[PDB]
RNA sequence: UAAGGUGAUAUGAACCGUUAUAACCGGCGAUUUCCGAAUGGGGAAACCCAGUGUGUUUCGACACACUAUCAUUAACUGAAUCCAUAGGUUAAUGAGGCGAACCGGGGGAACUGAAACAUCUAAGUACCCCGAGGAAAAGAAAUCAACCGAGAUUCCCCCAGUAGCGGCGAGCGAACGGGGAGCAGCCCAGAGCCUGAAUCAGUGUGUGUGUUAGUGGAAGCGUCUGGAAAGGCGCGCGAUACAGGGUGACAGCCCCGUACACAAAAAUGCACAUGCUGUGAGCUCGAUGAGUAGGGCGGGACACGUGGUAUCCUGUCUGAAUAUGGGGGGACCAUCCUCCAAGGCUAAAUACUCCUGACUGACCGAUAGUGAACCAGUACCGUGAGGGAAAGGCGAAAAGAAC
RNA sequence: CGAAGGUGUGCUGUGAGGCAUGCUGGAGGUAUCAGAAGUGCGAAUGCUGACAUAAGUAACGAUAAAGCGGGUGAAAAGCCCGCUCGCCGGAAGACCAAGGGUUCCUGUCCAACGUUAAUCGGGGCAGGGUGAGUCGACCCCUAAGGCGAGGCCGAAAGGCGUAGUCGAUGGGAAACAGGUUAAUAUUCCUGUACUUGGUGUUACUGCGAAGGGGGGACGGAGAAGGCUAUGUUGGCCGGGCG
RNA sequence: UACGGUGCUGAAGCAACAAAUGCCCUGCUUCCAGGAAAAGCCUCUAAGCAUCAGGUAACAUCAAAUCGUACCCCAAACCG
């Protein structure tokens, strides 16, 4: 059957990459959080 | 050898550098090959370079 | 591995079961 | 600011060599002491080709602590702990008793 | 934005009180227009969103006044 | 004119493989790996500077690093770079 | 400061050093790739593409600097349009972003409780947003009191679960006054006179005290058991040091320390002192914060849910007197008392702990305690936000088993 | 001269319990009298870990199919070589994009993985391997759309959007054949070409844009005609005479 | 000949027929539902430049960087 992931790096770094993140508001405070818990895998991007 | 090094004029710390840099290579590629059995030179060129360099930025620019 | 166990337990159930499996309402 | 150097000669305080004497061969940054003759113990020595070891039993020297060794007082044949003194602006040992400087 | 750019009257909130005295939350805005006030020294007509209190005060003091008062706010008109 | 300090730092080391050796003794190329922002004009200068012989064209690829396990713990190697100098006919280097 | 070193797994190699530029520690410096506020333009973060200028060139081209936006200021320029203005351009200074809690403000829930529920409660809570500081905020009476008087603000204990509010239900809940911590007052709405006078700020210097490396630092032997003594049995000694930890079993006297005594080339904090710079001090005569107070309508805050509801705020419409005047004293009037709004500033006591140092625990001791004693916000899962583990101990010493 | 803990035994108390001791263990334990509690577990379709049961049962993943000889090896139904057989053949062949990210090749190993064995492997370990002026990207251009100086609006955050600037899935210069590596090739080599920029001479002389125009530049269906790829037959050459 | 390979040499290398869904064809005919943009390219001049700059023409010379390129890709390597 088709699955629900089809991936695509273009479509991953556009929707959910860091300068996306940077973008806005509520992206920002998202990698706010996920440097606060310490993670090393900020964001999606390479 | 700070205290060498440092009576000295700005185009021979020119050439000293030009000649640790020469002996680098050199070592470099001799060390690439299984040549090279004195592997404290790297590390003793590398402080020396990084020498010249210090005193450069003392003597031009302050 | 329970952490291969967490994928047995997290979508074991989360396969969620099918249903039953009698066309009966008592009803 | 150590008390115990290289070539110094101490004797055993504790162990199973209570009483031996001999030479520091190299202190070691842990705290222990490689004393020339005493801590012996029998390693299996691997063979190995390049080396060119045939491999035994090597009968070689242990660490020791610090603590359980103490300088011998050559004068009067015993251990004698040891102080800090400055003679002529500079930092000497001196034995504990007798007051007299290590050397 | 409904600021009198004068009085720096905003937009407040409130309730709506029914009957049976249901509140719901409103907003009271000013009443905000823009007019064109000539300015005899200048000699040039300058628009301001102001409140019609704004205008009162226009009236009141000048409007000489009133622009020194925005400059020294630091308002741009 | 590219400097002889960046000219220095340009090549780190020669290549040996059996590729290298058949193209060394057939097209008269040798396969040096280089520094990795090293381009193409900067390792002909360097060649023809530090080797005194003369290069007619370089090749370059970049070789990346393989990902390799130590005990059970991950790690990769680097990227590094690679250049296949070919020398003019008559040209011969160690 | 030093006789030993070249960080760890993790040996080894090749070396350095031993009386002082080996190493190590601290202070000041230098370098400080790329992304990222990211700031030369762009961009799917760690990438792409430039421009101008100054230099070099073996003419192939190299190197360096600058070039964001906004605010403010200054200069120049400059439309419709004559002047002008808008606009443009340069330059200078500043900002921007991150970050635990505390703080002030703008907005602002519901579950729930009421044994249902709508007023009410939860609750101005959670959450979002803005801004700041080491604290903030508030603050020097248009206040309380009660005909006696007190004398800014903030915090704590009482008053008091009182008075009250309230589908007078559930529930909410003061104040006056008293005891304490801490205490500090000032300026402009304006002229003069005397002139630099108080104080504050900055910047130097000097002194003191810290901090950022460190130094010295007491005093035990014998014997027995035992693999090993620090234990037992004897006999001594120290103590302004019997805090603690380590050492082959439980060590005041083995080691590190501790008590105590000191120590800084350099940087820096805090105090004083003083120099310089700026700042004005005091006296007299005045003046005394208008679309404001108040009012009408609609809301909100005050313990006070519009009630008989004072007081405060204001979205809207209005609208005074102005020292012979006005406000308040819980509807309201009269008398009396008290205070002077519509301009500001201000320490302390108070709140908190991302972080550093010391110490403590009738706190845990590996299914506990942080999610994490271990390469854990990892592995892994998820498109993503996000979720999120398991897993400690040979022995005194690897002497980690030659053959 | 052997603590706690573990395992037995004996004794004892009305009970919760207590005491002594053998073995293991190899370093802590603690009377009494008071004090404080994370103070007693069999159940909560309780939580975590371990071990059972069914049970050496079902199954071992397309009914495309295997057989033999030889080799290697500790060992061969499965590996290699060989002869046969069978299966796909508009695919079960070949080339790519997306995506993955070293799975490629060589050597060596067989603990684990592989639904069996394994000498094998996309498995472990080590080494090697990806070569471009013409391919693609980057780059010049824009679409939908996004961002958006100023700007307009909005409690704040922020929303929209001008100039602009991004954004391909589309437009825009140019290379072919043969050979070769264990593994790369339109990238290397041989041969033969081509394109765009530069500087520099020589002749000639209207150059110039952020502007104007042209072009780029565009639909569906249908009908043939001309061709080629390619195939068949003949000829030709080499071999054969079963 | 390491039996894997490597080296040398090398014949003929034509014709007819059939023939695409590929090419001419971004064509032609026809229909209505009426079928991207911008740059490169060509050209025109504007201010400007005036014999300089620039332009095309030939020739010569130099440069063409950087990144990807292995391997699977209807699959045991992608999503399951
Ligand atoms: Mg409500
Ligand atoms: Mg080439
Ligand atoms: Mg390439
Ligand atoms: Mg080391
Ligand atoms: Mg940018
Ligand atoms: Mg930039
Ligand atoms: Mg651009
Ligand atoms: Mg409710
Ligand atoms: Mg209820
Ligand atoms: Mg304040
Ligand atoms: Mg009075
Ligand atoms: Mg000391
Ligand atoms: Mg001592
Ligand atoms: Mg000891
Ligand atoms: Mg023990
Ligand atoms: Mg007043
Ligand atoms: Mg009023
Ligand atoms: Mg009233
Ligand atoms: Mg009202
Ligand atoms: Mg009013
Ligand atoms: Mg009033
Ligand atoms: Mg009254
Ligand atoms: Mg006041
Ligand atoms: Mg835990
Ligand atoms: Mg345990
Ligand atoms: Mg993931
Ligand atoms: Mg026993
Ligand atoms: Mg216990
Ligand atoms: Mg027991
Ligand atoms: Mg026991
Ligand atoms: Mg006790
Ligand atoms: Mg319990
Ligand atoms: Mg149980
Ligand atoms: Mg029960
Ligand atoms: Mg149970
Ligand atoms: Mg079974
Ligand atoms: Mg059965
Ligand atoms: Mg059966
Ligand atoms: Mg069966
Ligand atoms: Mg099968
Ligand atoms: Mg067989
Ligand atoms: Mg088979
Ligand atoms: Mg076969
Ligand atoms: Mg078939
Ligand atoms: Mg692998
Ligand atoms: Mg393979
Ligand atoms: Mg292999
Ligand atoms: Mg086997
Ligand atoms: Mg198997
Ligand atoms: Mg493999
Ligand atoms: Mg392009
Ligand atoms: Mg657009
Ligand atoms: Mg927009
Ligand atoms: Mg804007
Ligand atoms: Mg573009
Ligand atoms: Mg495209
Ligand atoms: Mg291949
Ligand atoms: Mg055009
Ligand atoms: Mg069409
Ligand atoms: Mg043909
Ligand atoms: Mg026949
Ligand atoms: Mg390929
Ligand atoms: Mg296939």
């Amino acid at each position: 059957m088709k699955r629900t992931f089809q991936p695509s790096v273009l479509k991953r770094n556009r929707s959910h990459g860091f300068r996306a993140r940077m973008a806005t508001k509520n992206g920002r405070q998202v990698l706010a959080r996920r440097r606060a818990k310490g993670r090393a895998r900020l964001t999606v991007s390479k | 050898k700070a205290k060498e090094l440092r009576e000295k004029s700005v185009e021979e710390l020119n050439t000293e550098l030009l000649n640790l840099l020469r002996e680098q290579f050199n070592l470099r590629m001799q060390a690439a090959s299984g040549q090279l059995q004195q592997s404290h030179l790297l590390k003793q060129v590398r402080r020396d370079v990084a020498r010249v360099k210090t005193l450069l930025n003392e003597k031009a620019g302050a | 591995m329970s952490g291969k166990m967490t994928g047995i337990v997290k979508w074991f159930n989360a396969d969620k079961g099918f249903g039953f499996i009698t066309p009966d309402d008592g009803s | 600011a150590a008390k115990i150097r290289r070539d110094d000669e101490v004797i055993v305080l504790t162990g199973k060599d209570k009483g031996k004497r001999g030479k520091v061969k190299n202190v070691l940054s842990s705290g222990k002491v490689i004393v020339e003759g005493i801590n012996l113990v029998k390693k299996h020595q691997k063979p190995v080709p390049a080396l060119n070891q045939p491999g035994g039993i090597v009968e070689k020297e242990a660490a020791i602590q610090v603590s359980n060794v103490a300088i011998f007082n050559a004068a009067t044949g015993k251990a004698d702990r040891v102080g800090f003194r400055f003679e002529d602006g500079k930092k000497v040992r001196f034995f504990k008793s007798n007051s007299e400087t290590i050397k | 934005s409904r600021v009198c750019q004068v009085t720096g009257k905003r937009p407040v909130t409130g309730n709506n009180r029914s009957h049976a005295l249901n509140a719901t939350k409103r907003r009271f805005l000013p009443n905000l227009h823009s007019h064109r006030f000539w300015v005899e020294s200048e000699k040039r007509f300058v628009t301001l969103r102001v409140s019609a209190k704004g205008m009162r005060v226009i009236d009141k003091k000048g409007i000489d006044t009133v622009l020194a008062e925005l400059r020294a706010r630091g308002e741009k008109y | 004119m590219i400097r002889e300090e960046r000219l220095l730092k340009v090549l780190r080391a020669p290549h040996v493989s059996e590729k290298a050796s058949t193209a060394m003794e057939k097209s008269n190329t040798i396969v040096l790996k280089v520094a990795k922002d090293a381009t193409k004009a900067e390792i002909k200068a360097a060649v023809q500077k530090l080797f005194e012989v003369e290069v007619e064209v370089v090749n370059t690829l970049v070789v990346k690093g393989k990902v390799k396990r130590h005990g059970q713990r991950i790690g990769r190697r680097s990227d590094w770079k690679k250049a296949y100098v070919t020398l003019k006919e008559g040209q011969n280097l160690d």
